[PDB]
RNA sequence: CGCGGUGCAUUAGCUAGUUGGUGAGGUAACGGCUCACCAAGGCCACGAUGCAUAGCCGACCUGAGAGGGUGAUCGGCCACAC
RNA sequence: GACGGUAUCUAACCAGAAAGCCACGGCUAACUACGUGCCAGCAGCCGCGGUAAUACGUAGGUGGCAAGCGUUGUCCGGAUUUAUUGGGCGUAAAGCGAGCGCAGGCGGUUUCUUAAGUCUGAUGUGAAAGCCCCCGGCUCAACCGGGGAGGGUCAUUGGAAACU
């Protein structure tokens, strides 16, 4: 069976119940010149019991769409 | 479009026989005109290449469009010096091949027959006279063409054959056993000043 | 305060080695000490040796001098900087000057010279050229 | 429907053939599925290179030939193959 | 050093510039000649000469030139390798070509590399196009070339271990 | 610059204009706007003709029309040759290239093209000044 | 859904089904897609928003290259039919 | 079998119906005569013309190219003239009047580990056509056909651990 991709990132939003906002904390080589830049994504993730608290380190699934912005699922919880 | 104007005007203006016989620089050698006779300024670097480049063109009788596609291909050539490459595919072009082989005195003369249709390659009619004739290509005359004055008085004034070359006159058959060498060629021409000109 | 002591340690050698200094000394690191082995075993500098110390040890380098105090090494260039890595594919290793000179890189096999590297067929971090 | 048909090529007056896969509703020489094989008419005996293995695969997938396919397919075998292993 | 006898040395006028002292009357005109005299083998020089006329200032130019030739090293028609050569406004690169490709530069260095005996080269003008300036750094960049044996045999190591 | 100094503001190129300005705009009338098309001449009628006096280091009398065009602006254009057929109200096509003695010229009027008569007796360069071969 | 490809900061705040939840309805199907209730959330100097311009691409022109410019013909995709 | 008696082939007759365009002061290959007299006019830049003009007009020559030639328009180049490759800031343009400092950028030596960056292998994909390399077909070429290669800061996966 195929897979569905998988991010580490922090959780920078808990405010809304049975979600969570985390950030992926990308680097990037410029185009012109190279250099890695800090690049950062947030996403929305559904949390099942909001067991993520703010500044979390989790992991999140991409998944089908659960709400107008959700489209990951919470898997891990890797520190607090 | 096909140069058709006096032949001794271009081979002085140039400075080099293009018949290689010397006709026409052994009386009034200068350049044509009437300030051809009188000194003339010294010729800039621009003029020598592009006297250069004049001198082959000239030779083989090509527009410069042409001459341009067919130093691109010589460049494409991945081995051996890119002017030497370049003249010996101006050696190959299909009207010189008639001209080496002698069954024309002139390469204009050897133009028209091609045209007119009285050469054939491999026993195949070809009027083509930019034609690329590869080595061992046997290069003949048309039959109904074989028994003419111009090629008949061209073979029997004809004396020497380049090393290259192999003729059978009977059959008045020809071929390129190899492909020239940089001294077979014209040693007058500086193909390096060519290569120069056209890298510009 | 100092960023680059590859740099710094490079920039030393082309000084002491403009003014034909016998010989130059630095603070000890790993990768100088690879350097300054490269040039050693590629007979750049005539000698190596290394002293420890309280600090972090020393490296001290004794130069080249040809025949009538020519200098051996022409210069020495810094490639990757912090501000700026490089970073070249196997196929992407560079020749100094058509390979009379040399070019330091670092990768998952070690430190090695350009030759080397293209030998072995891989890539990594050009950390300098000499020549 | 799925159809093994002709895309034509080459230039004026010297038409060159691709035989390929494609969706019925594609244009003609636009977009296909794959291609399975050449068919050059110029020749006296017209020459055609073929995939048999991929032509059979789709035939059984349920590919329809055009009438010229279906000659091709008839005139190199490939119709007698997939009428056997229907059988 | 190298000695102007024993070398067929051949010259050419790379520029004729007119320059202009003024004097209380008036202009008191000058001609001065920028010359580069070779070998076409590897030995190659150029020379400043100031007169009246312009014969004279040739002449003068030819004179230091031959004393100040130099040895350029030079691998089959080319360079051993890539070199930039700078003086004052004069920038000049210089980088080995393929066989048959020719000398591409740009009138001043044109001179100083076919007196030089390079029959294939590409180059480019980073800097000033003052005659005089360019040839100074066409020199400087010659000069920088190294051979593969001295590098070899300062490095202690054969050619073939160079390369 | 620094290489981040670079990626914080990237270099930036400057700009070219046209010498030749209103060639590049044409017109609707439906919408009554400049549409930004290049165009290589452009059509226009002479609002009126004269002469100009070139700047200091020359002295002539430079031949002149100023030339309304299809694309409403009003332009000064010049005639090259000896002596024109041109007068005001009469339709002209319009080249670019500008004219150093005069001030504020930038576009030539084609000769040999609408009412623009060739040059009489022009027999070198008659290409230029449109005048067929005799 | 990840990532890539315009200009302007003399455009800095934008958002109220908006952001999330619980239900219900609806869809070929997930989903504020719609609705009722609950909360106040959501995006944004990593340029939101606004403004201007523009169909996108395979490709095409140039250049030593990096790059710059273009987006006809042909093919793919999209959008439109006073 | 629309194309269509089209391509194509044969035979006869004739040098007979088939070359213009721009340029020649320097850049830039190409030079002299008159006519003109800071006028007429030329010009891309420098600049030409005031009575002996290779710079204007014409003539004769000559250079370039050719069923084309020249002008205009537009993009790239030359332009290192936005410099990542590949520039600078004492006096030519350019160091904020100075400091304190959030974020950001960068960061001393070393042990182990990690493998995001980095390097590398395999796999999948980046259609076809087009560039490019081979090989054929059209009398040659243009063009056409066949086989490859290339094209990703790609995805999955296996390795390497010097540097970040
Ligand atoms: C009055 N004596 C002067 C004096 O000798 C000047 N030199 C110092 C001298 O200078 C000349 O020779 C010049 O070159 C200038 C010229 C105007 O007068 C000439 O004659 C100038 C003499 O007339
Ligand atoms: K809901
Ligand atoms: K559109
Ligand atoms: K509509
Ligand atoms: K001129
Ligand atoms: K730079
Ligand atoms: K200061
Ligand atoms: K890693
Ligand atoms: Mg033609
Ligand atoms: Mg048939
Ligand atoms: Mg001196
Ligand atoms: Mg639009
Ligand atoms: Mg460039
Ligand atoms: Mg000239
Ligand atoms: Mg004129
Ligand atoms: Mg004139
Ligand atoms: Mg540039
Ligand atoms: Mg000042
Ligand atoms: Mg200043």
């Amino acid at each position: 069976r195929n897979q569905r991709k998988v991010y580490q990132g922090r959780v920078v939003s808990d405010k809304m119940d049975k979600t969570i906002t985390v950030v992926v904390e990308t680097k990037k080589n410029h185009p012109i010149y190279g250099k890695r830049m800090k690049y950062s994504k947030k996403y929305k993730a559904h949390d099942e019991n909001n067991t993520a608290k703010v500044g979390d380190i989790v992991k999140i699934m991409e998944t089908r769409p659960l709400s107008a912005t959700k489209r990951f699922r919470l898997l891990e919880v890797v520190e607090e | 479009s096909r140069y058709t104007g006096p032949s001794w005007k271009v081979s002085r203006r140039l400075g080099i026989s293009l018949s290689g016989t010397g006709k026409e620089l052994a009386r009034r050698p200068y350049k044509p005109g009437q300030h051809g006779p009188n000194s003339r300024g010294k010729v800039s670097e621009y003029g020598m290449q592009l006297t250069e480049k004049q001198k082959l063109r000239h030779m083989y009788g090509m527009n410069e469009r042409q001459f341009r596609t067919l130093f691109i291909k010589a460049s494409k050539i991945k081995e051996g010096k890119h002017g030497v490459n370049f003249m010996v595919l101006l050696e190959q072009r299909l009207d010189n091949v008639v001209y080496r082989l002698g069954l024309a005195t002139t390469r204009r003369q050897a133009r028209q027959l091609v045209n007119h249709g009285h050469i054939t390659v491999d026993g195949k009619r070809v009027d083509i006279p930019s034609y690329h004739v590869e080595v061992g290509q046997v290069i003949g005359v048309r039959e109904k063409s074989q028994n003419i004055s111009t090629i008949k008085e061209a073979v029997e004034a004809t004396v020497g054959r380049p090393a290259f070359v192999s003729f059978d006159t009977e059959k008045l058959e020809g071929s390129f056993t190899r492909l020239p060498e940089r001294d077979e060629l014209y040693p007058e021409i500086d193909e390096a000043l060519v290569v120069e000109y056209y890298n510009q | 305060v100092m960023t680059d002591p590859i740099a710094d340690f490079l920039t030393r050698i082309r000084n002491a080695n403009m003014v034909k200094h016998e010989t130059l000394e630095v603070p000890a690191s790993k990768i100088k000490r690879d350097i300054a082995e490269i040039l050693k075993r590629e007979g750049f500098i005539r000698d190596v040796e290394y002293i420890e110390d309280d600090k972090q040890g020393v490296i001290r380098v004794f130069l080249k001098y040809g025949k009538n105090e020519e200098r051996v090494i022409t210069n020495l260039k810094r490639i990757s900087k912090p501000g700026l890595r490089a970073y070249v594919k196997a196929d992407e290793v560079p020749k100094v000057l058509n390979g009379l000179g040399i070019a330091i890189i670092s990768t998952s096999e070690g430190v090695i010279t350009d030759k080397e590297a293209r030998a072995k067929n891989i890539g990594g971090e050009v950390i300098a050229y000499v020549w | 429907a799925v159809k093994i048909r002709l895309k034509r090529m080459g230039s004026k007056k010297s038409p060159f053939y691709r035989i390929v896969v494609a969706d019925s509703r594609s244009p003609r020489d636009g977009r296909f599925i794959e291609t399975v094989g050449t068919y050059n008419p110029l020749k006296d005996p017209a020459e055609v290179v073929l995939k048999e293995d991929l032509v059979l695969d789709w035939l059984s997938k349920g590919a329809q030939p055009s009438d010229t396919v279906r000659n091709i397919l008839s005139k190199e075998g490939v119709m007698k193959k997939h009428h056997e292993a229907k059988n | 050093y190298i000695d102007p006898k024993h070398l067929e040395l051949e010259d050419r006028v790379v520029a004729i510039n007119r320059v202009t002292k003024v004097v209380k009357g008036g202009r008191r005109l000058r001609f001065a000649a920028l010359v580069v005299v070779g070998d076409k083998n590897g030995h190659v020089g150029f020379g400043t000469g100031k007169a009246q006329e312009v014969p004279e200032a040739i002449r003068k130019a030819i004179e230091d030139a031959k004393k100040n030739l130099v040895e350029v090293p030079m691998v089959g028609s080319t360079i051993p390798h890539e070199v930039i050569g700078v003086f004052g406004g004069g920038r000049i690169l210089m980088k080995p070509a393929v066989e048959g490709s020719g000398v591409a530069a740009g009138g001043p260095v044109r001179a100083v590399l076919e007196l030089a005996g390079v029959a294939d080269i590409t180059s480019k003008s980073l800097g000033s196009n003052t005659p005089i300036n360019v040839v100074r750094a066409t020199v400087e960049g010659l000069k920088q070339l190294k051979r593969a044996e001295e590098v070899a045999a300062l490095r202690g190591k054969s050619v073939e271990e160079i390369i | 610059p620094t290489i981040n100094q670079l990626v914080r503001k990237p270099r930036k190129s400057k700009v070219e204009k046209s010498d030749s300005p209103a060639l590049n705009k044409g017109y609707n009338s439906f919408k009554k706007t400049q549409t930004n098309v290049n165009s290589p001449q452009k059509r226009g009628v002479c609002t009126r003709v004269g002469t100009m006096t070139p700047k200091k280091p020359n002295s002539a009398l430079r031949k002149y029309a100023r030339v309304r065009l299809s694309n409403l602006i009003e332009v000064t254009a010049y005639i090259p040759g000896i002596g024109h057929n041109l007068q005001e109200h009469s339709v002209v096509l319009l080249r670019g290239g500008r004219v150093k003695d005069l001030p504020g010229v930038r576009y030539h009027i084609v000769r040999g093209a609408l009412d623009t008569a060739g040059v009489n007796d022009r027999k070198q360069s008659r290409s230029k000044y449109g005048t067929k071969r005799p």
